[PDB]
């Protein structure tokens, strides 16, 4: 015979609990990647982005190492 | 190549009477001339400087 139902209250805050949030952790990850890729794409033209980030990527990085010949540069 | 030849016609014929005031020497560079050729053309001319120390 059972006298009482068996349950606990899980900690919660602003209507969130850990079981639920944990399901969304990976999704925040992918959104973070999406935001990272998007941000980096937006500043791909900035010379510092190329110098510090993009030109350092293996294989691919040579796409961003481009020199104007000194004969063609007024400045 | 035609642009470079046309500059030579401008310089030797038209420039006696006509200005080309909106074009700077740097504009020729990498279009018709190298940096060195255009610097040489610029350096042959005299331009007004800022006044000296006595004004
Ligand atoms: C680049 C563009 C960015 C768009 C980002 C969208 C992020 C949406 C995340 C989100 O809604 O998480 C909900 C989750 C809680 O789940 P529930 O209680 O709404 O079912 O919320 C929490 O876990 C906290």
């Amino acid at each position: 015979y059972v006298k009482k139902p068996s349950y606990k209250i899980v900690p919660h805050f602003l209507g969130f609990n850990i079981p639920t949030v944990s399901k969304w952790i990976p999704i925040f990850g992918i959104w973070g990647a999406a935001a990272g890729i998007g941000a980096l794409f937006l500043i791909e033209g900035v010379p510092r982005t190329r110098q510090d980030i993009l030109s350092k990527i293996p294989i691919i990085g040579e796409h961003w190492i481009r020199e104007i010949p000194a004969s063609d540069n007024p400045f | 190549a035609s642009l470079r030849r046309g500059y030579q016609v401008y310089k030797e014929v038209c420039a006696a009477c006509h200005s080309l005031d909106r074009i700077a020497w740097r504009n020729l560079v990498g279009v018709t001339h190298t940096t060195d050729e255009a610097k040489a053309f610029a350096e042959e001319l005299e331009y007004d400087d800022e006044p000296d120390d006595e004004g």
